[PDB]
This record gives C-alpha cells, structure tokens and sequence, in this order.
C-alpha cells in the first residue's frame, strides 16, 4: 500500500492541465472521487454505478448516470513508485474532491505567487489519509486529506462501459485554438442562453453535419453549425441533459483532440485526449436521458 | 418555399417589430405575404389598428414562388418571436443574414440566423385566422376633412409631452385660416387642467 509521488508543475505545463482538468471535472460531476493508482496508468473515476460513497442517491432521483473514465499515464509525475500486494500494485481509494480540489487551488496559487517548489504526495497509512506537502519560495502547508482503501473486488466491479461500433458515427472537433475553433466553443455553449431547457437532441447528418434541436419552447429552436468538420471512421441522434453538455463545454475547452461520439439512441460519448508525446485520453460516457 | 426573403439590415425589421409592441405585448400578429413586400398587421379592441410594409427592396431575394393565390395570409404569437428575437440579438455586432420562410398554408414560419458559424433556425407556429378584417378599419378616401403634414421630431416631442402629462383624453384642432395661418394644435384632458 506504499503510494509516494511527485509533481512539478513548471517542468511540464501540460500534464499540469491535464491532470486539473481531471481533478475539476469530477469534483463538478459529483461528490468523492476514485484514483485507481495501477503501476503504469492512474485511472481517476466518477462513477454512480460505484464510488461506494457516491453511490447514494446518483441514478435514483437526479437521473445522474454519468460515467468518466480518465487516464494519466506514469510519465506525467516525476516519481512513480507503486508497491501493493495487489494484481499489477493497483491501489484504489476514495476520497472527496472538495479537499483535493482546494488543496490543488492553493498549490496553482501558490506557483502563480513565482514559486518553484514541488508538491510531495503520499499514503500514510482500510482508511487513510494523504500527505500533501509543499512550500513557499520555507513556509510549511500541510494537508492530510482522508481517503480510504476500497477493497479488489469492489474494484473489479468498477468496469469501463463497453460502447459498441456498430452506429457509432464519431465527429472530429476542431481544436479550440484554431481559427473554427472559438466559434465552435460559442455553438456549443449557445444552449445555455435558455434557462428553460433542460434537454438537448443532438444530430449528426452524413462532410458531416452537426445539429442541436430543442424542443422544449414555445417556438422549435434548431442550433446548426455550417462550419467544417471532420468524422473520423444516416442520421444519429440521442437526447442527452444540460449539465452533461456544460462539462462536454468545459471539456473541449480545455483540451484539443476532442471527439464526440454518437450512439442512435443509446448514448453520447465525449472522448478528449493529450497527446503529450502515452496519451492521457479523457473519456465521459453519457447515456439517452429520453427517447427520439 | 413558397416564399423567401433574404436580408443583413436586421435593424430595420428590429425597429419594424419595436413598432408593433406597443400594440399589445402578447397577441396574434397578421402577416400578408404578397409579391410587392412583407406587411405585418395589428389590431387592438377594434378601435386601432397598424400596418407596417417591408418592401422587396429591403431585401437582396424576394422570390414568393406562390402561384395559386396572389397573397398569402398568417397569424402568428408576437410573444414567441419577441421572446426569440432577443436572445438572439445578444450577439447582434456579428454579421446576420435573416431569411424569412413560410411554405404555406400548415408550414410554420421560418427565422433563420446565419452568422457564417452558427445557423440559428427558428420555427413559429401558425395560428388561425379570427374574423375581423382589417379593411374595415380604414378612413374614406373621398371624404378627408383636414389632410396635415407634419414633421416627426416635433409629433414626437408632443406625444412625450402628453405623457409626461398624463394625458387621459386628447383633443386635435385643425383649421385654417383665410390671411395665410394654419392652426393644427393637440388638446389634452389630464390632472394638470
């Protein structure tokens, strides 16, 4: 159970980004997160299915069934030593994120004060906590967060979703810093000029062509987009919520290799991904919150 | 489409419809749809009634392909286009390009706006026409009792004037005298006296 790591930001700024992506887009998602620490990828979870904290009212009364399944390779830390006597060392734990996310805002403060100080992360010493420690440029902060030491075979029931690509069409969307890219962001976050939508039907035409349909006004709104994009490989269409479109928002914000895939009906999956270089693919599954 | 119109001086038909408000906030709006231009009709308590007349010529295509009837009859809400139209406007500096549709007789009534990115397409649901006529509301042309023209900047400043008084009857005064004088006043009833 030895979990000892390091991270400096200034040395690389983009697993920084990519691991506070991660570290924001669960604590908006919900509360606790899981942090499967395998001994070659980190695997940061928010899952209603599981989280074993999480799991108290997600998919019973707010329709929460979102599932994100991350990936932070090895290489983005500057340490990464994992012991457990479990298959491949995998460590798994639960913890909240609002102490986490905290502590990660007052370390990024920190570092924006012109610090250069590194950020010691480890287990000490099934319910522990995590020792984070780091200094100014020699005033101490220290933050023993609990967390907690969930057992293999709740693990092994935390299993990816299994997307079919049988209909799957996926979408390329342009990178936020080109030139499609504001516009592109803007179209995205067009629905939420309306606070009385709730629900979004997405469409997909194939060049293909993007649509978003809402139906729930007196007048029927359809937000196209006659810009350029590109499907990586009929109409596909699924009826997906608001909240789940803001963190797709949020998502193709802050990454550049964004792909939006559509299952007919059944589900929307948000694929981002880093390529650092392996490639610290984000990946938010979101499923039919109606039918066509 | 029976009828197209294409257009980028979306302030003009901005300021045709803040025309149209003060007749009434939430009601049903006429819209005649003929080959010479686009004319919006509002009635109120059948007492009052107002027409606008958006020429062909505000616009760069003006197809009306409609054969079958040399003009075309729909009633829509005004609030559903007003409550559009403004959420819309919110990023009005961008270059928009509005195009009317309307496919007949059962089709609604299409607002499309096009920023080169986004293509915002709006639908209005067409309503049944009610029983009043519009033409009944019209004054006699062979029978006019004074026929005055006057400028806008003064009519306004009255009008704001009569507010700011109250103004809860008013009278018109129109005569002229025989030397060269023209009298045209606008008496009003209100608290002041």
């Amino acid at each position: 159970m030895k979990l000892k790591l390091i991270v400096n930001g200034c040395e690389a700024p983009d697993d920084y980004k990519l691991l506070r992506t991660t570290i924001n887009t669960v604590a908006s998602l919900r509360k606790t997160a899981i942090l499967r620490f395998n001994s070659e990828r980190l695997t940061i979870i928010s899952t209603p299915k599981s989280s074993l904290n999480s799991s108290n009212n997600g998919t019973i009364l707010r329709g929460d069934t979102g599932q994100l399944w991350c990936t932070i390779p090895h290489d983005v830390f500057r340490l990464y030593t994992v012991i457990s006597a479990r298959e491949l060392n995998t460590i798994t734990m639960e913890c909240n994120c609002d102490s986490l996310l905290s502590v990660f805002k007052r370390y990024d403060r920190v570092m924006n004060q012109g610090s250069s100080s590194n950020m010691t992360i480890k287990l000490q010493s099934p319910i522990c906590a995590l020792g984070i420690t780091f200094e100014e440029i020699v005033i101490m902060h220290s933050f023993k967060v609990p967390v907690k030491l969930l057992f293999r075979a709740q693990d092994t029931r935390i299993q990816e979703p299994m997307i079919n690509y049988i209909q799957l069409m996926m979408y390329k969307l342009p990178p936020i810093s080109g030139e499609f890219g504001s516009a592109f962001h803007g179209f995205i976050r067009r629905v939420e000029r309306y606070s009385n939508v709730n629900h979004i039907h997405l469409m997909g035409v194939k060049d293909v062509e993007l649509k978003i349909i809402v139906n729930e006004l007196d007048w029927h709104l359809e937000i196209c987009w006659n810009g350029p994009l590109d499907s990586v490989i009929s109409t596909h269409e699924v009826i997906i919520r608001c909240k789940d479109w803001k963190v797709c928002s949020k998502l193709y914000a802050a990454f550049e290799e964004v792909v939006l895939a559509i299952s007919h009906d059944e589900s929307c999956v948000f694929h981002c991904s880093l390529d650092r270089g392996e490639r610290g693919q984000i990946i938010y599954y979101i499923a039919r919150s109606k039918g066509l | 489409n029976k009828f197209s119109a294409s257009t980028v001086h979306l302030e003009h038909i901005t300021t045709a419809l803040s025309c149209l408000t003060p007749f009434g906030s939430k009601d049903d709006v006429l819209i005649f749809i003929d080959a010479d231009g686009l004319s919006f009709v509002r009635e109120n308590n059948h007492v009052i009634k107002i027409q606008l007349l958006l020429s062909r010529e505000l616009f760069m295509s003006y197809s009306y392909r409609n054969e079958t009837e040399d003009h075309m009859k729909l009633c829509v809400k005004i609030n559903h286009i007003l409550d559009s139209v403004s959420v819309m406007n919110r990023n009005s500096d961008d270059i928009v390009e509005c195009t009317l549709s309307y496919d007949g007789h059962g089709s609604p009534f299409v607002l499309i706006f096009e920023d080169s990115f986004i293509s915002e397409r709006v639908e209005y649901s067409t309503y049944l026409i009610k029983d009043f006529d519009t033409n009944g509301l019209e004054l006699d042309r062979e029978r006019i009792s004074f026929e005055a023209i006057i400028k806008g900047e003064a009519l306004h400043s009255a009008l704001k004037d009569l507010k700011e008084i109250g103004c809860k009857e008013c009278y018109v005064y129109a005569k002229t005298e025989a030397n060269d004088e023209n009298v045209f006043a606008l008496i009003s009833k209100s608290q002041l006296g």
